[PDB]
């Protein structure tokens, strides 16, 4: 209607007069409230911007420091804290998270068809992201794809992250453990040339070609965590996700997350940016720190 | 003060920069010149400088003359004689 | 190329001894003019010989062999200038090169000497700004080994430095949500990234580098030239903010 | 205009007026009102956060007849920048957009929100599906089948 | 152990009996169930079948482009005659996204075998000197069927070993990530094994930033000699749009004359081309197909493309394309134009058989738009002969009608511009069949704003909380939730406010200030399970000591988000910022 419809706009633009416009039909004015009493005459100026920034990143006086500590407050055992801490988590926010919970759960049948293309997925959010991912898997992939594919279920492992000990050697002794890939010949392994990524080239060829199918799925806890952000570990992943039989579900807490990751790891490595928050307490990951 | 002078290029002291430092004349700030033993010089490849990462020119370096030294050292009927002392 | 040029020009007046001759003055001229550059070497002195003696011979003629002084004014560009290396400098993206202007600033800047010419908000409540820099400085930081500092600085200059976008219309509500401005998306992100791969942003040196740590220092190496460079491409202006302290 | 003047004066019944003047409720007035005789010490022009307090519950309040009928919006304008006698509008703008900013977190203004479901001008259970990353959401390209069913009466007497 | 506690350990998943449903597929009914189980199936074939196909094109093109460079590569790489015999051939690949595997050519009187070398393998020198001697002495052996120490010797003495001579090409992988004093020693020591007159050597660099960035980091004794002979090529996925061009056209002859695509996309497609130079083809390649996914899963006339399905024409549906905003435009112009009303009456939903037969008419159509964009490309490329250009541009050009205004930056085909512009008007039935990002989805989940969006809710708090008002009094929070804000709202409000230093216990009192009293002792009452609890709660300071108790927790949550850098070790008694909003 794109040359009639400015037309009637224009036209109609000089018909109403602004004189006569009521916007509310069933109203009674506005009085003169009696007391002035009530009426009672008791820091920075920008607060999200980079002026913000700038005036609160100024200078403060000594005398003015307020040299309090926690010790002017009660301290006591840390058993009772988290007693109440946990209290607070089921009994607080209990029926909104729940019907929260059960609105995300909807969208189950597209983070399928996305998997089924190959495509790894994200989960990035406030909150704890353990209660969501742990469900969704178990209860949703392996069933649903074993039955497409026509058997026994797909197999999972779980990478828990978080712990500050979480190496990738004997991470890879699982995939060779479940996958049970082929070994390397010595032509290859050139000059201590580190096996787990040799490997891992090779039996990328070798799967170039195999049936488009799944045969097992590994899931990530807090992959920026202490002992697993290392640069070692992520290309391992990074190199990892070509493959068309497996593919991972990801769960990230940190702001600067994004940028621990390059760009060929982006393009290798596909996430699909998906948001899910929660604010939940993360009652359980509050054991390492 | 006044056949003529001409001065050289930043592309042109680069060059020479090196010729200078390859004969024995500047140093760096912190530096450690030659490891005695095998696994001094072996922890030597291992290991890498700021001097070494950081670009050519703000690298700190360090002086083996003084001024007075060198004024008392060449021949004053130089032109450049003026300008040996600070 | 000596038979090459003696075939190319055509002329049938030539011996050895003249051969001799004027390779004898070419290299006399080149001794003349690059002894002062290094002196009693030879090695760089064949190895630039090598790369400008054919330059040289595509010059030289019957007028400028019977008097070789205006032969040698007209190769006089190569002794002047020997400019052996090698209009663009780069096929890059936008941001990577606008960023990189960025961090050349928030090193060779005070940061509190930038707020006076870094902004451009009308004030609303009340507050005052500072005076800016009352003495000058007569080192001009550029002679200078570079500071530190943290990204959440950078984000902020290159917010305010970077190029006008999403372009409004002042309708009804065009620009009641437009937002024209960029923001904290991933492409910068990971653009970063692929600049500490690049090694021209330079943070701390280290074996199991962490680019993710609160304590964190970062820097660059690149000198004044390239980042000169990008700005005449560009159309950006830069020069100002540094040519008036010293 | 009404907005370089510097370090104005107001009373309870002058912004009551200006707010009065669109016949909205006492209790948006009263809380405006309040906003100001709290917050109102280091000011620059009072014209600035009145207007856009008012323009924003505006906003929050007519959300059902600006939907039913987009002309509204300009008409509203219009009438805010004749009222402070000014031509230009890029500076109404700023004044609702920084109100929003400085009033976007207290609980009085979370009541109201969740009273007139405006929450940007979606509804809630619309808006978390928009942004939770699915394509089942409601972008109402189509139309509704009751606006079918009374437009057919249009055409049934189309013999006249 | 408990479940978490370990690392990477594993679990297995049970399985039930079974389902025999031939619905074991993602896609869904839609319209209430008014969908047909088989036109689920056919919507499944017809897109895996789609999916194939469009992928045999990627396969092609990516193989094609990839067949391109490694024949430029040799062509460059071979034959050059060098004629000191002192000067090996050194190659730069200007911004090669350095991954890529090259061929070697045998030519017969020579023995070759590639050198690469990585960030990793290249601490010092004489590592990688026995890297290269190792991959040469096992790759030259076999093929002919003792054994020599790795060094530099051998490659000299290869003669008096095998028979033949040899040629070398060299690859640093990562040419800029490596040590360059190391570079610079191991490059001097390889310029020694030019005085045996019976070998040839082959250097190149896979440069990702520029050739000037970098030839005066490295000191000029090497660069001095890499000036004598030297190739340079312009590397890219994306090289000139003579594979990019191709696959937009693909796409549109692929799914020609059904579907077409608004200024909106178009633009959106073509800023984020240049965002990422080296990967550009891939993302877009992606995000189409994630664009075709959410078109497949949320269209229910997905199944009227192909025409065998016209016969299950149904009447939900017609109701449902009845509701056709310029088919409504339609109906009015004939409403206006003609003051009687026969042909109305016979072909609209009174009637469906018109309507159905309009329907059919008015999708045999070509989109006539489609093809026009595939013969500008024609015209383009069989008169102006170019390939240095984008045909989304292009797209988005026509889109906008200044197609006469764009194509006027070439300014050849002006005695034709006129009858080549195709003067851009909507069609009928535009808002079924059609793309682009009104929904606001693809920067939801390609591009997000990642830190804007999460402070989003962090501030707001209330896109995300149920707003429910009458299931309170099940809930124990009830009368709480209503009254209160979460713990983690007010914090961000109070932190963002606050100056960049931040004390600990006047802050905190500063913001217990905003707490009520009874009403969270009325909270804690309602739960008569911790006995533990109650007893805390029954003394007065005990709401100040809960108020502490979710203040340690959030602060201690909100530190490993990234929020703040823990200040004054051996003190932790005040804090800093570091992260901002907006």
């Amino acid at each position: 209607l794109k040359q009639i419809i400015m037309n009637n706009l224009k036209e109609y633009k000089d018909s109403t007069s602004p004189g006569k416009l009521t916007l509310s039909r069933n109203f009674t004015p506005t009085p003169v409230p009696k007391n002035k009493k009530l009426y009672q005459t008791s820091a920075s100026s920008f607060l999200d911007t980079f002026e913000g920034y700038f005036d609160q990143r100024k200078i403060v006086r000594t005398n003015a420091k307020s040299r309090h500590t926690m010790s002017m407050a009660p301290d006591v055992t840390r058993e009772e804290f988290s007693l109440v801490s946990n209290f607070f988590n089921e009994n607080f926010q209990k029926r909104p998270r729940q019907k929260l919970f059960e609105i995300q759960k909807k969208m189950f049948p597209q983070y399928w068809f996305e998997l089924t293309q190959g495509f790894s997925l994200l989960f990035y959010g406030v909150g704890s992201k353990r209660n969501f991912l742990e469900e969704f898997a178990i209860d949703y992939l392996s069933p649903k794809i074993a039955y497409s594919q026509l058997v026994n279920s797909i197999p999972c492992l779980i990478l828990n992250g978080y712990n500050p000990s979480c190496n990738y050697r004997d991470v890879f002794k699982e995939i060779t453990d479940l996958l049970v890939p082929a070994e390397l010949t010595r032509s290859e392994t050139k000059y201590w040339g580190n096996h787990v990524i040799l490997q891992i080239q090779k039996m990328i060829d070798f799967y170039k070609n195999q049936p488009l199918d799944i045969k097992l799925i590994l899931v990530v806890h807090n992959l920026d965590g202490p002992s697993i952000r290392k640069n070692t570990f992520q290309t391992m992943l990074s190199f990892l996700s070509v493959i068309r039989q497996i593919a991972i579900v990801a769960s990230t807490d940190h702001i600067y997350a994004p940028l621990l990751w390059d760009n060929m790891k982006a393009q290798n490595y596909n996430f699909v940016f998906h948001d899910i928050s929660n604010f939940e307490p993360s009652t359980v990951e509050s054991t390492f720190q | 003060r006044i056949n003529t002078i001409k001065l050289w290029l930043k592309k042109d002291v680069k060059n020479v920069w090196e010729n200078l430092v390859q004969l024995d004349f500047f140093t760096e700030k912190s530096a450690v010149g030659l490891r005695d033993n095998a696994t001094a010089a072996f922890y030597a490849s291992n290991y890498q400088f700021q001097g070494t990462m950081i670009p050519f020119d703000l690298r700190s370096y360090q002086m083996q003359i003084i001024l007075q030294e060198l004024r008392r050292i060449i021949p004053k009927s130089n032109m450049y004689y003026s300008w040996t002392q600070l | 190329c000596l038979r090459k040029r003696i075939i190319e020009e055509q002329i049938t007046d030539c011996t050895d001894d003249q051969f001799q001759n004027v390779a004898a003055n070419f290299i006399h001229l080149i001794v003349q003019a690059f002894h002062s550059y290094t002196g009693n070497d030879i090695f760089a002195l064949n190895d630039l010989i090598d790369f400008k003696w054919p330059k040289y011979v595509s010059r030289i003629t019957k007028e400028n062999i019977f008097e070789p002084l205006a032969l040698y004014k007209s190769a006089i560009k190569l002794f002047l200038s020997t400019d052996d290396n090698l209009s663009q400098t780069y096929d890059l993206s936008i941001i990577s090169k606008y960023l990189l202007i960025a961090s050349y600033i928030c090193s060779y800047l005070e940061p509190r000497y930038d707020a006076s010419i870094f902004s451009r908000k009308t004030r609303i409540i009340q507050g005052r700004a500072a005076y800016g820099r009352r003495k000058k400085k007569e080192v001009n930081p550029r002679y200078l080994q570079p500071s530190l500092f943290a990204i959440e600085r950078l984000l902020a200059i290159f917010q305010a430095i970077f190029p006008i976008q999403g372009k409004a219309e002042s309708g009804s509500l065009s620009a009641l949500r437009e937002e024209s401005l960029m923001k904290a998306n991933i492409e910068v992100f990971q653009n970063l990234s692929e600049l500490h791969t690049l090694k021209l942003i330079a943070t701390t040196m280290n074996k199991n580098i962490d680019y993710l740590s609160p304590k964190v220092r970062w820097k660059v190496n690149v000198p004044w030239e390239i980042i000169k460079e990008i700005s005449e491409s560009v159309h950006f202006n830069i020069s100002d903010y540094f040519s008036d302290i010293h | 205009s009404l907005l370089v003047k510097k370090y104005c004066k107001m009373t309870t019944e002058e912004i009551i007026r200006l707010c009065n003047d669109f016949e909205l409720p006492r209790e948006v007035a009263y809380k405006i009102v309040d906003e100001y005789n709290i917050n109102a010490s280091r000011l620059v022009c009072p014209w600035q956060l009145v207007c856009g307090l008012v323009l924003n519950c505006t906003f929050i309040v007519f959300n059902e007849r600006r939907r039913k009928d987009p002309r509204i919006d300009h008409f509203i304008v219009s009438k805010m920048c004749s009222l402070m006698l000014t031509s230009k509008v890029d500076d109404v703008i700023e004044c609702v957009k920084l109100v929003k900013e400085l009033i976007i977190g207290e609980k009085w203004f979370r009541d109201l929100q969740i009273r007139y479901d405006d929450f940007d001008g979606i509804r809630y259970d619309e808006i978390i599906f928009r942004k939770l990353g699915s394509m089942l959401q409601t972008t109402n390209i189509l139309v509704t089948d009751d606006q079918y069913n009374i437009w057919k009466k249009r055409i049934e007497m189309d013999l006249a | 152990f408990a479940d978490a506690q370990r690392s990477h350990y594993t679990v297995y998943p049970s399985l039930p009996q079974s389902n025999k449903n031939d619905k074991h597929i993602p896609f869904v009914k839609l319209l209430s169930g008014k969908e047909s189980e088989v036109n689920v199936e056919k919507r499944w074939e017809l897109y895996h079948q789609l999916h194939s196909h469009f992928h045999d094109q990627v396969d092609h093109i990516i193989d094609n482009i990839e067949a391109d460079l490694k024949a430029e590569i040799s062509d460059l790489l071979y034959s050059e005659t060098t004629q000191k015999r002192r000067c090996f051939n050194t190659i730069f690949l200007l911004g090669s996204d350095s991954t890529t595997k090259i061929e070697l050519k045998d030519e017969s009187s020579r023995y070759n075998v590639l050198i690469e070398l990585t960030p990793k393998e290249s601490p010092n020198v004489r590592m990688m000197l026995r890297r290269s001697m190792y991959k040469l002495y096992s790759a030259a052996d076999a093929e002919e069927h003792n054994d020599v120490s790795y060094d530099l010797s051998l490659v000299e003495n290869f003669k008096r070993l095998f028979g033949k001579d040899l040629a070398m090409v060299f690859n640093f992988k990562d040419v800029d990530s490596i040590n360059f004093n190391t570079l610079d020693n191991f490059i001097i020591l390889l310029k020694s094994a030019f005085k045996y007159d019976h070998v040839k050597i082959s250097l190149i660099f896979n440069i990702n930033t520029n050739l000037s960035n970098i030839e005066k980091n490295l000191r000029q004794s090497t660069i001095r000699l890499l000036k004598r002979n030297y190739h340079k090529l312009d590397v890219s996925s994306n090289k000139g749009f003579k594979y990019g061009n191709q696959i937009f056209q693909s796409f549109l002859d692929t799914v020609d004359g059904k579907l077409n695509l608004s200024d909106r996309f178009v633009e959106f497609i073509l800023s984020k081309m240049a965002n990422n130079t080296n990967h550009n083809l891939q993302l877009l390649t992606k995000m189409l197909d994630y664009s075709l996914m959410s078109y497949f899963f949320q269209n229910a006339f997905s199944v009227f493309i192909d025409p065998v399905n016209v016969d299950f024409l149904n009447d939900d549906y017609l109701k449902i394309l009845s509701r056709c905003p310029t088919f409504m435009f339609f109906v009015e112009g004939l409403i206006k134009q003609h003051a009687p009303a026969d042909e109305i009456l016979s072909l609209l939903t009174n009637k469906n058989r018109g309507l159905e037969e309009f329907f059919v008419e008015f999708l045999v159509r070509e989109n006539p738009i489609n093809g026009h964009a595939k013969f500008v490309a024609r015209f383009l490329e069989e008169e102006l002969n170019i390939t240095n250009f984008n045909l989304i541009e292009l797209y988005h050009n026509l889109l906008i009608g200044k197609l006469d205004s764009y194509l006027d930056r070439w300014s050849a085909c002006k005695e034709y511009k006129d009858r080549l512009h195709f003067e851009p008007i909507d069609t009928i039935f535009q808002e079924l069949f059609t793309l682009d990002n009104r929904s606001g989805l693809l920067t939801q989940s390609i591009f997000p704003s990642y830190k804007s969006n999460i402070e989003d809710n962090l501030l707001s708090w209330e896109q995300v909380l149920p707003s429910l008002d009458k299931e309170n009094y099940d809930t124990l929070s009830g009368d709480l939730d209503k009254i209160m804000a979460p713990v983690l709202g007010q914090l961000f409000k109070l932190y963002r406010e606050a100056n960049m230093t931040i004390n600990i216990y006047d802050f905190y009192i500063a913001f217990r200030e905003t707490l009520p009293k009874e009403e969270i002792l009325n909270f804690i009452r309602k739960d008569p399970s911790n006995t533990k609890l109650l007893e805390l709660a029954e003394t007065p300071d005990a709401f100040d000591k809960v108020a502490l108790i979710l203040f340690m927790q959030a602060i201690f949550a909100f530190e490993n988000m990234g929020l703040i850098k823990f200040q004054s070790t051996k003190s932790y008694d005040l804090v800093e910022k570091c992260v901002w909003r907006g």
